[PDB]
């Protein structure tokens, strides 16, 4: 109860702060540029508004295809939004969190070496590779016996050193209402 | 004869009263252009226009109002003012996002001395595209039709992609990037309206190069 | 109708509330009646209207529409209906026949229904009274005629 | 009928749907062309007759 | 206030005053079709008191099928003239419009015409346009109107019984009709176009001949017996092939040698050397 | 100077707003009058003094009051897509003489075409009705699309042409009900041509019951199934459709009334490749030793596109030799080797009948 | 005790159900509701803004 | 006395019980608010489907 308290007390902070951005609605995709001033915008109402931006934003950092924040009254650009895309698919898609080190491996030497390589290397030394390049490989492919299959990538997340990585899982891709998955496959 | 110049501050003085219904344009809408007159039941004549908007509704208005009836068949994104319902100026061209511009190919970084041993083939590659450039000179003379499409398949490689696209740098035609499975979309009828769009700005960026790959795919 | 003033806007740092004898003031910002009507509350104020008479013409502009329902000589329509008070009467009054068996022996249920939904609950069908008009017609009927021994006779 | 007219003149009334009921006195309430909302007490009516 | 009734909305009523095209003595060669259609459409229609003496409910249900041949909406057209009703010719896709809330009212405005103008007849062409389910939002309009199918098809409840209405429905094909429709109690008549027959070769060699000039060397023996081996079709508008063969000319009457190409022209294929079997 | 006063004058004039279409109902009564808005929404409301009853009549567009919401002005009919549809170009005239084969097709599509419009008197002592429709599909050959284009230069008169990607609407399939509209201005604007290419997609047999706009395609097929099965006269206006293969078109349109007539391509003989050859020589030029026999023998079984792809890949292979003039040598060599490439390329050519 | 009485006043009385789309580190969430709206909240209160997670 | 329930039922029993699911608990969940209930397996019984 007592930071539910103080988590209600800022109420009156955030009502003086309530009445800009408020009306930011909505978010709206832009089409063409006729000139630097003047730009031609669509949005979800259907409405498509062709409008001016604000002072405070710079125009050159405004590319076709970018959504951006609207005064409703004005219908001026006000601000821009990197995220877009997609729904909850891509936050299903991400995975955090380590776990099966390398000390959970049966033996294998040569193949957890090879595979060593490919990944954790380049990102481990960069400058090493980009200076005696030639250049490091795309990537491998893993498939047999089924010991042990999909643990192997656990490894990785467990060395993974400091930007986690994600993980997918294949039947998600193939969905009814086919036209779905070309979104799917794209926005990843 | 100095009211020619009273006469001149009274426009100019209109021309800013102008400016007040020309901030902004903001809505788009789309045009039908009609012509007709209205017996009574004192004389009444002119031309007026019908109008459409971007929220689903359509309305009537007398013709604009600035520009006339010279241009043009009926149209789009014509700019007009909230409930004022009067399109101060036609503005082009077209639509939309991604639909207008697939993808923007500045130049690809390979060229033709990468690749070996296609000597022969890649001729009639650079064939089709590079003859229609320079000689059409001589095809006025010679009575001879380009080719256009040129059916370029195998497994790699082969690496058909990167030679096409490598010569395109050469030619310095205008080239779009253009995935065959782009085609399919959740909605009906994207694909063919997305083509229309997509040789609509090849006609106004003409000459350019459009190039298409996994045509077996969405040609079954 | 209406009736508008306009208040002056430079005036918006001194005391923009007049009136005297506000009670012609009270009567006429009511009813509010809305939200645009109070739009216009600020920057203008409203102003009463009353009829003055002139009442002799007023009288005689009765009269003219009164008497535009009666006749010129007054016993020409009347004996026009005269005329009327058989027709096709017999036939109208058929008609009334109709009306009456109609609407009475469904309304002769009725009774009978009360006593199912117990007693006067919601309802109605209908299908319910309407003999009023019936009667009033009736009585048209019936006096139109009685002016025919009134007239026809001397 | 004036003053009544008055009160529906604006904004009407709606038809409202229950979807849910809440221990707050707050009841969630779903118009169909609208979407879900939700509304407290509403004295007139008792909550567990709702 | 309400509607007077009934001054619509939309469709509208009437328009069928100028119309129709020809009367029945056109299709003459059925007559086991016309002999279930007449008894369950125009005797209903006439006499509504004659069925409750006997004791037996006239359904309004009238179900057709077989397409080809075509039958179907030049029965519509005889009827037009055999009784004076209303009439509605209604496509069973012009409904559909952007907005759902139209559709109720519309199937609703249909039909209350309908009890206004009693007697009347409510034809609608090939249902099966609504008859297929579909689960999306996209195709959700189309199940709010599929349950506006069952919407009227509750108001037809409403008809129940006595004054009035009066459903005719065709379709080209009945495997996507879902069975609520064909059940009983409400379409309790299934009417099926059969194939034409030697009895319907004559009658429909007859009624086109009358149309069109003939000449004393064309003969319909052969033409009910050669054709008759497979065909089936179609026949009458091969005889008008044989029209249009003679319009190819250039021609003053039309003779046997028009028809006998008329039928090698389309259509027939072998199909096949397979069928040795028999 | 003065003309500018002029313009700003007429902007004084822009000071009145438009108003809003919709169309008439019908009038309860002469205070009384039932319109609705394109957008669904329905009214009851009167009319001003400038505008007869009798020449309202339901189902008329008009104009409401922003406000008010009742008649000001009227028009008689509006359709934005059509425009588009009386657009289209065609050469020829001159093309129409080049295509050559099939001539007796040709004379064919003629008279169903030409000879209703002309004389109509023909038809009507006789007593056969002039056809409605008709059928031309490839590509056993080639030529459709071109033959009756030509004929829509050549009859002149009035030509309209509808892309088979105009039916989807993306949602609400309602260009279903922009067929209706189609035939309206056809009844207006007739006689009238109208081309309909790839008709396949459009006019599949729903066989598999399966996914959504599977459906609303057979609900298009209902508008043009009703409309030339009514209840309407389409004997003034004309109509072409167009396929890979007859396969999808349903009993329904492989019946008479909707399609009538029905004409395949063939591949061209060598006789008429002998003249599709010579159209093709025209503005090329060659030496003047010139033998196009050989070609005639040595090409069998081409498509009439394919031997002008053939003749221009001759003369694109003289380029490398870089001579003005050039022999039918260098054509035959180029002739021989690329038409049996096409050969080898010429798989699942085999189409149905 | 008094916020009861103050925080109420700024919800009610009508509030809409929408769904959560997406949430940025600016403590502006991007809600949808019926039908394809968008919008940007910031509220420092009641959140639980960890736990919610768009969806 | 009891109430009766049809199986499927095309078309609208899906939609009116919920959204999308197992089907046969949903259904059953109505079985559960009204008992006495008896369920019918209505019909698929053709030669088609033989
Ligand atoms: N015959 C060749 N000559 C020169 N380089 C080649 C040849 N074959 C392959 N390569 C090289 O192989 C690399 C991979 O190209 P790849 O074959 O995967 O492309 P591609 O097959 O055209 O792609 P896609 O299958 O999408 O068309 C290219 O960088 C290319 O330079
Ligand atoms: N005596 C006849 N027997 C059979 N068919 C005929 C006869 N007279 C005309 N027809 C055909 O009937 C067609 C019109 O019938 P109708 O309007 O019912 O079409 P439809 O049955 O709706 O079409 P479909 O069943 O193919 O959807 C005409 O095209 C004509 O060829
Ligand atoms: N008879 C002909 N005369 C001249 N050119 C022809 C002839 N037939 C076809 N062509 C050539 O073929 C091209 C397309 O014509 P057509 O409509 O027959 O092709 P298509 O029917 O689309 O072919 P497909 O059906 O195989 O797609 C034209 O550009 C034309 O140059």
């Amino acid at each position: 109860a007592p930071p539910a308290l103080w988590d209600l007390a800022a109420d009156k902070q955030t009502l003086q702060s309530e009445q800009p951005l408020q009306v930011a609605r909505c978010t709206k995709i832009i089409n063409a540029d006729s000139e630097d001033p003047k730009y031609i915008i669509n949005v979800k109402q259907f409405a498509k508004f062709v409008v001016d931006l604000s002072d405070q934003v710079a125009p050159t950092d405004i590319e076709e295809g970018m959504r951006v924040g609207v005064d409703r009254n004005k219908y001026q650009i006000h601000i821009p939004l990197p995220p877009k895309i997609d729904p909850t698919v891509t936050m299903m898609q991400v995975e955090e969190k380590p776990d099966v080190t390398y000390s959970d491996v049966g033996g294998c030497k040569e193949q957890i070496e090879k595979l060593r390589e490919v990944v954790e290397t380049p990102l481990l030394h960069p400058e090493r590779f980009v200076n005696l390049g030639i250049e490091p490989p795309k990537g491998v492919l893993l498939f047999g016996p089924p010991g042990t299959g999909k643990t192997l990538c656990a490894r990785a997340v467990a060395n993974r050193t400091d930007a986690c990585f994600i993980r997918v899982i294949g039947s998600e891709l193939v969905q009814k209402y086919v036209g779905e998955g070309a979104r799917m496959v794209r926005e990843l | 004869t100095h009211e020619l110049q009273a006469m001149k501050d009274k426009i100019k003085e209109n021309s800013e009263k102008i400016k007040v219904n020309k901030t902004l344009p903001y809505l788009v809408s789309n045009v039908i252009e009609l012509l007709d007159v209205d017996p009574n039941d004192s004389q009444r004549k002119g031309k007026c226009a019908v109008i459409k908007t971007s929220t689903r509704q359509t309305y009537f208005l007398p013709v604009i109002g600035l520009v006339d009836a010279e241009k043009l068949k009926p149209g789009d994104l014509v700019g007009v003012n909230k409930d004022s319902y009067l399109i101060l100026e036609t503005l082009p061209t077209e639509y939309d996002s991604r639909v207008k511009a697939m993808e923007v190919d500045e130049r690809p970084t390979e060229q033709y001395s990468d690749i070996g041993g296609l000597d022969k083939q890649i001729q009639e590659l650079v064939e089709a595209i590079v003859l229609p450039m320079n000689h059409k000179e001589k095809f006025e003379n010679l009575g001879i039709q380009p080719p256009k499409g040129v059916l370029m398949y195998g497994p790699p490689g082969t690496g058909k992609t990167l030679l096409a696209r490598a010569c395109a740098a050469q030619t310095k035609a205008t080239f779009l990037k253009l995935a065959g499975p782009q085609l399919v979309q959740m909605f009906i009828g994207d694909g063919a309206k997305l083509v229309r769009d997509a040789f609509a700005l090849a006609k106004e960026k003409a000459p350019s190069i459009i190039f298409i790959d996994e045509l077996d795919a969405i040609g079954t | 109708i209406d009736a508008f003033r306009l208040i002056n806007a430079n005036m918006m740092v001194l005391g923009h509330e007049p009136r005297q004898t506000t009670s012609n003031l009270g009567h006429l910002n009511k009813p509010s009646i809305q939200a645009l009507i109070h739009g216009l509350n600020r920057h203008y104020y409203s102003i009463t209207i009353n009829y003055r008479k002139n009442e002799l013409e007023q009288k005689m502009l009765l009269n003219l529409h009164k008497k535009s329902w009666m006749e010129g000589l007054t016993l020409q329509d009347y004996s026009e209906h005269c005329k009327h008070n058989e027709s096709v009467v017999k036939e109208m009054l058929e008609l009334a026949k109709n009306y009456n068996k109609a609407v009475e022996e469904e309304d002769k249920m009725t009774p009978e229904q009360l006593a199912i939904k117990n007693v006067g609950k919601q309802d109605p069908k209908r299908h319910l009274e309407e003999h009023v008009d019936v009667l009033m017609t009736s009585n048209i009927v019936q006096c139109l005629a009685a002016m025919l021994d009134t007239v026809v006779f001397k | 009928l004036r003053e009544e007219l008055q009160l529906l003149q604006e904004q009407g009334s709606y038809v409202g749907e229950v979807v849910r009921a809440m221990d707050k006195k707050k009841v969630l309430v779903k118009v169909h062309p609208e979407g879900k909302f939700v509304v407290d007490v509403d004295k007139n009516i008792d909550i567990n007759d709702v | 206030d309400v509607l007077p009734p009934e001054a619509d909305s939309s469709i509208m009523m009437l328009t069928s005053d100028q119309k129709p095209d020809v009367m029945y003595a056109d299709i003459g060669g059925m007559d086991i079709q016309k002999q279930e259609v007449r008894e369950a459409v125009e005797l209903p229609l006439t006499h509504f008191e004659l069925y409750k003496q006997i004791g037996i409910d006239p359904p309004r249900g009238v179900l057709m099928y077989g397409p080809p041949g075509c039958g179907k909406t030049m029965l519509a057209k005889a009827v037009a003239h055999h009784t004076t009703a209303a009439f509605i010719r209604v496509v069973g896709s012009e409904f559909v419009q952007k907005y759902l809330g139209e559709g109720p009212r519309m199937v609703r405005d249909v039909f209350r015409l309908a009890k206004e103008n009693a007697p009347a007849i409510i034809f609608i062409d090939e249902i099966d346009a609504i008859a297929t389910k579909r689960f999306d939002a996209q195709t959700g309009a189309d199940r709010e109107v599929q349950r506006i199918l069952l919407e009227l098809l509750n108001q037809m409840d409403g008809f129940d019984q006595n004054v009035n209405v009066k459903v005719i429905m065709a379709t080209n094909r009945a495997d996507t009709l879902d069975p609520a429709l064909l059940r009983p109690g409400r379409l309790d008549r299934k009417i099926e176009f059969p194939l034409p027959d030697r009895r319907q070769k004559r009658l429909i060699f007859s009624t086109i001949t009358s149309k069109m000039n003939l000449s004393e060397e064309v003969d319909l023996e052969d033409y009910v017996a050669r054709p008759d081996k497979i065909s089936g079709a179609d026949i009458n508008s091969i005889c008008q092939e044989s029209g249009m063969l003679a319009v190819r000319e250039n021609r003053y009457i039309v003779l046997a040698k028009d028809f006998e190409k008329a039928y090698k022209t389309v259509i027939k294929k072998d199909e096949q050397e397979h069928e040795f079997y028999k | 100077t003065k003309q500018y006063e002029k313009s700003e004058n007429d902007l004084k004039a822009l000071q009145s707003v438009g108003q809003i279409v919709g169309e008439v109902l019908k009038q309860l009564t002469e205070e009384k009058f039932i319109v609705k808005a394109t957008n669904g929404p329905r009214y009851v409301v009167g009319c001003r003094r400038q505008l007869d009853k009798s020449k309202l009549k339901p189902g008329t567009r008009v104009a409401l009051d922003m406000t008010t919401l009742t008649i000001m002005r009227y028009l008689p009919r509006e359709v934005d897509p059509l425009v588009y549809n009386m657009s289209h170009e065609d050469p020829g005239n001159v093309s129409y003489s080049e295509i050559g084969g099939l001539s007796e097709q040709i004379r064919e599509l003629r008279e169903v075409i030409e000879l209703p419009l002309t004389n109509p008197e023909l038809f009507q002592r006789v007593g056969i009705i002039p056809p409605k429709g008709c059928l031309l599909y490839g590509p056993p050959g080639t030529g459709k699309t071109l033959l009756a284009r030509a004929v829509a230069s050549q009859l002149d008169c009035n030509f309209l042409k509808v892309v088979s990607s105009s039916i989807v609407d993306k949602y609400i399939g309602e260009s279903a009900r922009l067929i209706r509209e189609m035939f309206n201005y056809a009844r207006d604007h007739q006689p009238c041509i109208i081309f309909m290419d790839e008709i396949d997609a459009i006019g599949g047999r729903r066989f598999s019951e399966g996914t959504s706009a599977d459906r609303e395609i057979q609900r298009t097929l209902m508008e043009l199934l009703n409309q030339m099965d009514g209840f309407d006269t389409l004997h003034r206006v004309k109509m072409i459709m167009a396929t890979n293969r007859p396969d999808t078109l349903d009993p329904a349109l492989l019946r008479p009334g909707r399609l009538d007539r029905k004409i395949h391509i063939d591949l061209p003989n060598e006789q008429a490749r002998l003249d599709i050859l010579k159209i093709h020589a025209g503005p090329i030029t060659k030496h003047g030793e010139i033998d196009y026999e050989a070609i005639v023998k040595l090409s069998d079984g081409f498509n009439g596109a394919d031997l002008r792809n053939v003749c221009t890949e001759a003369g694109m292979f003289a380029i490398r030799a870089d001579h003005d003039f050039v022999v039918q040598e260098d054509f035959m060599k180029a002739v021989r080797k690329v038409a049996d490439s096409k050969k080898l390329e010429s798989k699942l050519d085999y189409k149905p009948v | 005790e008094e916020e009861r009485s103050k925080v109420d006043d700024l919800r009610g009385t009508p509030m809409s159900v929408g769904t959560l789309e997406e949430i940025i580190d600016d403590n502006h969430a991007i809600v949808s509701t019926s039908v394809g709206s968008e919008h940007y909240v910031s509220i420092l209160s009641f959140v639980d803004k960890d736990l919610l997670e768009p969806g | 006395d009891c109430t009766f329930i049809r199986v499927s039922g095309s078309e609208l029993v899906q939609k009116f019980i919920g959204e999308g699911a197992r089907m046969v608990r949903e259904l059953f969940v109505m079985a559960r608010e009204h008992a006495p209930s008896i369920i019918f397996m209505d019909e698929i019984d053709s030669i088609g489907s033989s």
